[PDB]
């Protein structure tokens, strides 16, 4: 019933989608706040349209109502949220289905049971899978450091529903931060506390469900090298995960989904140490690591999404899942962002004009376009993600590799980018392995060992370029002489 | 058209070659894109 | 001449398949091959006949790179270093366990300008840009921004290939990359792959090597249309040969209209 | 080095800028590039 499909994000994934519904034979719709003017995912739908010409851009991304205009406009039958804006939220959801659109996702229930930590905790338990020990539920009344003390384990922390705390009262006056954070960054404001769970894997499993009551998971992916709050790479299937407890994993996270009737594609977060397993958070949306599980399986995840959106049947002519026991991994694949966050100085997004841009290629590479192209200019506003980058073969030792060469053998000038760190990460006997846990970066001090490489090339056009408008010292200043060959014997 | 539209910026001109043909750099839509023009003076 | 390169085959019996390998491996292994090697063969309905030998690796290797996940080209490296197919370096599966998961297509990005009869064109490429996404590779040929291509090689710019469960999708995937790659500066061949990639007769699978001499509407093509394009050439035009009845002057600076709707 | 080389052509150099930094356009082993050069009027 899609026959024009509206995407309400930006970047890579907004391109992502635009090539979906290409394949698909469906039109395409792109929106861009003012500060995208020049961002090369409008350029790549077929129509495009300003939010707002009076919109912060901050906010331009996240505003409901003109979004849902713009598509009455256009006759869209579909809106494909994306992720990390309006992907999560339902009175988004909610109004699209009220203006007779079909928001590409599960359903509002889906939406409301996870949109909360509390709720999706709740949801977790009641269908038998293991939970994090914490806060039953959040807490406001103030003194809300002072009481959960010394009833659950050593271990402990603050989180925030959407620091460390290892007690000794350093729990009342690291309350001190608060007031401006989960206030302007996260959802509905509420704050509970969490058993600690140390030197954690971080597993997450890809399903997907149709609208007619077949769900299948795609199996895991690996994030556990991330530097602090965000993921840094992914890989899938877990290196270093074991057959069982890959299948406990997965089975549980087909039991929650299966529970509560899910449909299209989410994500089940969990968090893994020595052979137990425990429930983080579910993804109700597609993840930027998607690539990944696209190359190891060889299912079109987003192609799926907009298909089950329009109805179509997992097992179908048009959707053609494998029965789950024929959907498998083959080989291991690897993804990381290329970004402007500089390595050399705190990892400040940078900003600036790419004038001269390289990618890669060949077996294995696979490259999803973001905001990075020659001509582009790079803004403060949105996170900078020049290219995804996703290798893949039948080992894990040529997947890496072949990923460090495809690192290596890129150029992008103009900007500063995180090549150098990422190379550092692919390069470590660390990760090679496949053994690495979230701790990877903390106990890893030669990951910033980054030193700002030698290029004869741009030093040499550094000179000629000097010499040439400015002369050279002695030399009578002129347009450099029109000299006689006279050739070299040898 | 209704949400098409053409973004032109320019770069530069370079002074012409022994053809007596300018390089324009343009960049439209996202792509850097020369053009070839005989100049007429 | 070659032109686009299915594997596998999407119109070969299960048996066939299995005969016409069963014998590949038994020429191969009676002569004892060794590194790379395409027997090429010709099929006509139940009965099938050999024709070739390639002693060496292909062009078209990559869809079999693609629909099986093996290294043809670093197995060949690895192979004349002496070693193991089945050891370490090369992890090579067994014969029992060696499978084509989905369908790949390839094609070469050319030059044949299919107006002036396929003379492969030459030149400065003035634009570049390729594509990518769900399975799709490019291995980077001839073709990049300020490339200089020449007349004295046979034209290859980009080699294309695309793969997906579906032979459909593949199908989907190729065509789409076609309209999306944007080649200035020379004449490709990219009309005319749209046309064979979009066409029912190939899209079905049952295709002959007849296949396209007896497909009228290939060359069906209008010479692409630009309104980006031709712009420019006005833009730049004005610019520097200025505009007949109009002060030579630059640009001159003009109120900001405001324009009520 | 042996067998490594810079090709290096010079396509144009811009007019100085609002504090007289001129922007040099190069190509580079099949790679366009740019630097900034401080003039002196
Ligand atoms: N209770 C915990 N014990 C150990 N590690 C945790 C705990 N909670 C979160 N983490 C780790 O820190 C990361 C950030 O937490 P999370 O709530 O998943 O943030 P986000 O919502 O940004 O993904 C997680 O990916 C996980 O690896």
């Amino acid at each position: 019933q899609i026959k024009k499909l509206l995407v309400a994000n930006r970047g890579e994934i907004a391109i992502r989608i635009f090539r979906a519904a290409a394949e698909l034979d469906i039109s395409t719709v792109a929106i861009y706040s003012n500060e995208d003017k020049s961002s090369l995912h409008r350029y790549k739908a077929d129509e495009s349209y300003l939010v707002g010409s009076d919109l912060g851009p901050a906010e331009s991304y996240l505003n409901i109502e003109r979004i849902i205009d713009v598509a009455k406009q256009a006759n869209v039958d579909a809106i494909h949220p994306g992720y990390g804006f309006l992907s999560e939220n339902e009175q988004f959801a909610r109004r699209c289905a009220e203006e007779g659109i079909k928001f590409i996702g599960p359903h509002l229930e889906h939406l409301d049971m996870f949109g909360d930590k509390v709720k999706a905790r709740t949801t977790a338990i009641k269908a038998d899978l293991p939970v994090i020990p914490g806060t039953d539920g959040p807490i406001k009344s103030y003194e809300l450091a002072k009481e959960f003390a010394e009833e659950a384990g050593f271990p402990l922390m603050i989180k925030a529903t959407s620091r460390i705390v290892r007690e000794e009262s350093e729990l009342e006056d690291a309350f001190h931060r608060a007031k401006s954070e989960a206030e302007k960054s996260f959802g509905n404001s509420e704050v509970y506390i969490e058993r600690y769970i140390d030197n954690p894997k971080h597993i997450e499993v890809q399903v997907i469900g149709d609208e007619h009551g077949n769900i299948v998971h795609l199996f895991e992916r690996d994030c556990s090298v991330q530097r602090r709050h965000q993921k840094v790479v992914e890989v899938a299937p877990s290196v270093g995960l074991s057959p069982t407890l890959r299948q406990r994993i997965c089975d549980a996270a087909i039991q929650l989904m299966e529970n509560i009737k899910y449909v299209n594609a989410g994500t089940v977060e969990f968090l893994v140490s020595g052979d137990e397993f425990f429930f983080i958070e579910v993804n109700p949306r597609v993840q930027v690591e998607h690539t990944i599980t696209e190359m190891v399986t060889g299912i079109d995840i987003v192609k799926t999404q907009i298909l089950v959106a329009a109805g179509a049947d997992l097992f179908g002519e048009e959707i053609n899942m494998p029965q789950q026991k024929d959907i498998t991994t083959l080989g291991y694949a690897i993804q990381c962002r290329i970004t402007t966050e500089d390595p050399l100085n705190d990892f400040m997004p940078d900003t600036g004009t790419i004038i001269a841009y390289r990618s890669s290629g060949g077996f294995g590479v696979r490259l999803d376009a973001g905001d990075g192209f020659q001509g582009a200019e790079i803004s403060p506003y949105y996170d900078s993600l020049l290219v995804k980058l996703s290798t893949h073969a039948i080992s894990f030792k040529q997947a890496e590799e072949e990923m460090v060469r495809s690192l290596r053998e890129m150029r992008i000038r103009g900007v500063k980018t995180n090549i150098p760190f990422l190379i550092n990460v692919m390069k470590n006997k660390k990760f090679t392995s496949g053994d690495y846990t979230t701790k990877f970066i903390e106990e890893t001090p030669e990951l910033f060992d980054i030193q700002p490489s030698l290029d004869r090339g741009t030093k040499t056009l550094e000179y000629i370029g000097n010499v040439t408008i400015n002369g050279f010292p002695n030399v009578e200043k002129r347009p450099k002489p029109d000299y006689e060959l006279a050739s070299i014997p040898t | 058209d209704k949400g098409k539209r053409l973004i032109i910026k320019l770069e530069t001109i370079s002074e012409p070659d022994e053809n007596g043909n300018r390089t324009i750099y343009y960049a439209m839509n996202g792509q850097a894109r020369r053009i070839y023009i005989k100049d007429e003076n």
